[PDB]
């Protein structure tokens, strides 16, 4: 992206938002090299980490303290999130931040500490948010410090507070929120989803099943078990649940079984649906991708789709 | 004797009765979170398979643990119940019996996989090893071929010392094709990922 | 009755709410008294309400704003009788007087004392159903101009339930099935049904006072002809207490949604209730729902202290095992009424082998979809789950899983909020220890505990060792031990190291 101007690195330089060419500050990750352009952009007074978090970061430019939460892990991949461009006095430099609270330095040499506008939200001491803690459950289900937000929903004691925080962790692969809503009191089903996880750790393959037993998203499901290690899991769950939005798109790669599967069942919907002639079409090529299958010639397939091309032919 | 216990005396009494001396036995301690005596009592009464909710459940927590040798006996006693939950015989090799001892064959594989996985990989990853020297001497005879990853295994496992000692064991002690088989497979395997800046060159070099 | 889409009830002795289903709620519903009617029936016709004592007999003009006022009277030769429309059928003592607008007899149709007087009149829409006095009925198309005779004449009622005293008729659409009670005599006093299928000339069966109820209205379904959606108020003789609640709210009252077969006798559906806003009387059924009655009032217009006129007094029960069918288009109507007929009858020919064998070119919507209550979910899963249709996708969701004998069909039985309806075959397949060890996965995991006891004591040690790694995982650790503890192979590891590990013992996990 050009020059690096300014180098912003931590005490061991395992992380780094460093400033570009431009003026764009950038948070770097090299232990698994990776770059996340941090959402604020042109010149700052300097990036000062957070004490309290080396992927929450404050970028504090004399004009407001720009905190960074960095995400690096989730269904996609690393982002820096901001949670607050909070504003900073011109004579309280920004020395160092801890815990959301910058401590800058006064004009005749002292120590004075600035705040923002949700980290002290969340953070004990505001009463408005531990003896009224529902702020602190919404506003920790902004800052993402959602285990606030988890005790919070505690106390403020309904379900679907608990499968709020649930799906907004389940987002950010995070499930223990997912677990104290439904283990305590589910819908009905979820812990027979999550009892059928193997052991296999690619996360595609992974959220791929647990959205086919979900029965849900299959596209992505499939697209998912592509990068998975078995390809066919999409084609499984194509003859799982009828589909052939992607049983075609794996049957023309992989099996003329299952485009002569398609075809029957095409053949099917269509002979007891009626319209014989695109089933008789349907059942015809599913006699024929029977028999250019990369599997068998199966002849009792063949024969069950030469059942249904006797019904077509009677009905055509 | 309305007593488990007094049934014993005759509920293990003659042979094709056993299955029932021992399930009239097994339907007074069975369904009583003592399905592990009963177990025993199944082995003999009907087969023993309400067994594995305590064998799966320390399997999961050795390969969690990365452990992964309670895993090992626990599909050792999977073997020892296909072996003797098998009818047909297992020593003879008509297809019935073959299969007989193809199933326990199966169980003890994957105890074999475990075994050799946590015992030699752990080695130097945290030490846990149990071994079997009549099933090790026939190891350094007929070792080589087991260790292929996608055959009947808890995948995740890293075999670095295991590819290197095991070629060694099937070169050393004989069967000359395994020798020679095994020089073709030595080792060539990585530390993980915290020894990446030094096993990047070492990967060779540590373990030949 | 709900009659010629005029949904009309008379909830007084001369209040008749004449109330079109099509009114306004600006405009009035049906206001009409009558000048002390001893009235043994009212026969109204879009517009003609007729209502007849016993010594006069007076035809209402209705307005389209429900606006009745009589447009003529007339004195009865006889007690009872039913219009065609112009020309009244009087249910006279030897014949059928098809007495005229004024009262005069226009045409005549004759019925013997074999058959005896004609007392019982009814037009079924296009079918004159004359129950006689031996209940000798013969039934009269009217699709022409006048009457003709359709059904022949024949017992309305068997021998052994003719002395069982017979009521009235509820003739089909056809005007050939026809619904009739018959109460016990009078040491018995018990409702029977005798549905005289007119098809076959028999005598259906079907003691509703042992079967639940002592049905009060009786009306076949308007869309489907053989669901006659039998109207039950739980009335009983002293042996019969058992559906009835205590004391006096012993009216649980539930329709009778059952569809007639014309051959087995009277076979039943379900019990559908009609307490929809105070409602203890069905009076009809449309399509998605069944017409049923309610409090007759008028409303307050609101935000003032005027009254709206009311929008109608026909609460429009909703019907139960009909799931997926109303939400959904028309082919839902006929494939699952059709299949509900199959439900209470038993049949296959209608929602599946009728559809499939007629060479029919479409892609419906809901070719069938409920059809999993009689164990069938691919016409659910070609028609629907191919693309997985949401109108049907009610019975649809309920159909993965009342496929459920563990088959395969248990795993696609627990899938998403749908455990249930396995559950539920757990039950029907003899498997409720399966009911009870998957209703704990419905959110029920705190007293799985005892639960699991009730199942294992195996399936108690699995469910407290998962519990107490469940608050181990929330963060509790005594808590944790205890639950570990109280698992029997979860007790195995707590007390023999230091009981103080289970998050411990799992953190140097990583670190190996």
């Amino acid at each position: 992206d050009g020059g690096i101007v300014r180098l912003f690195p931590q005490a061991t330089g395992a992380r780094l938002v460093f400033e570009d060419d431009k003026g764009a500050l950038h948070l770097f990750n090299p232990v698994n090299d990776h770059v996340v352009a941090v959402p604020y952009t042109g010149r700052a007074e300097t990036v000062m980490w957070d004490t309290s978090d080396t992927n929450v970061m404050v970028i504090g430019d004399g004009t407001a303290l720009h905190s960074f939460l960095y995400v690096p892990v989730s269904l996609t991949g690393p982002q820096v999130q901001d949670l607050g461009k909070q504003a900073v006095p011109a004579t309280h430099t920004p020395l160092t931040v801890c815990n959301g609270v910058v401590g800058c330095r006064l004009k005749s040499g002292a120590m004075d500490n600035v705040t923002l506008e949700s980290h002290k939200m969340l953070q004990p001491g505001d009463a408005v948010a531990r003896a009224a803690p529902a702020k602190r459950f919404a506003a920790a289900l902004k800052l993402y410090k959602l285990r606030d937000a988890v005790e919070c929903a505690k106390q403020l004691r309904q379900v679907e507070s608990w499968r709020t925080l649930a799906l907004a962790a389940l987002d950010v692969l995070d499930i223990d929120t997912a677990i104290n809503a439904y283990r305590e009191i589910g819908d009905a089903s979820m812990v027979l989803s999550l009892e059928r996880v193997r052991q296999h750790e690619d996360r595609n393959l992974l959220s791929a099943h647990i959205m086919v037993l979900l029965e849900k998203d299959y596209g992505q499901a499939q697209e998912l078990f592509l990068r998975s290690s078995v390809p066919r899991a999409a084609l499984e769950m194509r003859m799982d649940l009828k589909h052939w939005t992607d049983a075609l798109k794996l049957a023309e790669q992989l099996d003329p079984d299952a485009i002569a599967t398609i075809c029957k069942e095409h053949g099917a919907m269509l002979e007891m649906t009626g319209e014989y002639s695109n089933a008789k079409s349907h059942y015809q090529q599913a006699l024929d991708a029977l028999a250019v299958s990369v599997g068998p010639a199966q002849p009792d397939l063949e024969a069950a789709c030469k059942a249904g091309i006797a019904r077509t032919t009677l009905q055509l | 004797a309305e007593k488990w216990d007094d049934a014993f005396l005759l509920l293990h009494a003659h042979p094709e009765c056993r299955q029932d001396v021992y399930l009239p036995y097994a339907k007074w301690l069975s369904n009583q979170d003592r399905f592990d005596e009963a177990r025993l009592a199944y082995q003999e009464g009907g087969f023993p398979s309400l067994a594995t909710r305590i064998l799966e459940q320390l399997c999961a927590n050795a390969v969690v643990e990365t452990r992964y040798a309670d895993a090992a006996f626990y599909y050792y006693q999977l073997a020892m119940e296909a072996l003797k939950s098998i009818k047909n015989p297992p020593s003879n090799m008509a297809p019935s019996d073959r299969s007989a001892l193809e199933r326990f064959t199966e169980l003890y594989d994957r105890a074999e996989v475990y075994y050799a996985y946590e015992v030699v990989h752990k080695s130097v990853h945290s030490p846990f090893r149990t071994t079997h020297p009549d099933t090790l001497f026939n190891a350094s005879r007929f070792l080589l071929m087991r260790l292929l990853p996608p055959r009947e295994v808890p995948l995740g496992v890293s075999v670095v010392n295991v590819v290197y000692v095991l070629a060694k064991q099937a070169v050393e002690a004989g069967a000359f094709k395994l020798a020679r088989f095994a020089y073709n497979k030595l080792q060539t395997l990585v530390l993980p990922a915290a020894w990446q800046a030094e096993v990047d060159l070492a990967s060779v070099v540590i373990r030949s | 009755k709900f009659r010629d889409g005029v949904a009309i009830m008379q909830v007084a002795v001369d209040r008749v709410v004449l109330e079109n289903l099509e009114v306004e709620p600006q405009r009035p519903p049906g206001r009409l008294q009558l000048q002390d009617m001893q009235l043994l029936g009212l026969d109204l016709s879009k517009g003609l309400l007729l209502v007849w004592d016993g010594e006069r007999a007076e035809v209402y003009k209705v307005t389209e704003t429900n606006d009745i006022m009589p447009a003529s009277q007339f004195e009865t030769t006889s007690r009872c009788m039913a219009i065609n429309n112009d020309s009244v059928y009087r249910a006279a003592e030897n014949k059928v007087e098809v007495v005229n607008m004024a009262g005069t007899v226009k045409q005549t149709l004759m019925f013997d004392d074999n058959h005896g007087s004609p007392t019982s009149m009814d037009v079924a829409r296009d079918y004159l159903a004359v129950v006689t006095s031996a209940n000798i009925v013969r039934i009269l198309k009217v699709a022409g101009r006048e009457a003709k005779p359709h059904a022949g004449p024949a017992p309305l009622c068997p021998p052994e339930l003719k002395d069982w005293k017979v009521m009235a008729m509820r003739a089909n659409g056809n005007g050939n099935l026809v619904a009739a009670l018959v109460v016990g005599p009078e040491p018995a006093r018990a409702v029977r049904l005798v549905v005289w299928c007119g098809e076959t000339n028999t005598h259906h069966v079907h003691d509703f006072t042992p079967e639940g109820r002592q049905p009060v209205q009786l009306m076949f379904d308007t869309v489907e002809p053989k669901l006659l959606v039998v109207q039950c108020t739980p009335v009983f003789t002293e042996a019969n207490v058992d559906e009835r609640p205590h004391g006096d709210a012993a009216h649980v009252v539930d329709c009778a949604i059952i569809f007639v077969d014309p051959d087995k006798g009277i076979l039943l559906q379900e019990y559908q209730p009609i307490h929809t806003g105070g409602a203890t009387a069905c009076i009809g059924s449309c399509a998605p729902h069944l017409l049923t009655n309610k409090k007759s009032m008028v409303q307050p217009a609101p935000g003032s202290g005027a009254f709206q006129p009311f929008t109608s007094n026909v609460s429009k029960a909703i019907m139960t095992s009909f799931q997926g069918m109303q939400d959904s288009d028309d082919k839902t109507r006929r494939a699952l009424l059709d299949f509900s007929f199959n439900l209470a009858t038993g049949n296959m020919d209608e929602a599946f082998r009728s559809v499939k064998a007629i060479k029919n070119p479409a892609v419906w919507e809901n070719m069938a979809h409920m059809c999993i209550r009689n164990k069938r979910l691919d016409v659910a899963e070609h028609c629907l789950s191919n693309m997985e249709h949401a109108r049907g996708a009610r019975a649809l969701r309920e159909a993965k899983s009342i496929e459920e004998a563990d088959a395969r069909v248990a795993t696609v039985a627990v899938h998403l909020g749908m455990i249930e309806d396995a559950k539920k075959l757990y039950i029907a397949c003899e498997r409720y220890d399966l009911l009870n060890q998957l209703y704990r996965a419905c959110g029920q995991w705190d007293k799985a505990l005892e639960v699991a006891e009730k199942n294992d004591r195996i399936h108690l040690k699995s469910t407290h060792y998962a519990y107490g790694q469940f608050m181990e995982r929330q963060g509790d650790m005594e808590g944790a031990r205890k639950h570990y503890e109280a698992a029997g192979c979860g007790l195995v590891e707590v007390p023999r190291m230091l009981f103080e590990a289970e998050k411990f013992t799992e953190l140097q996990n990583y670190i190996q």
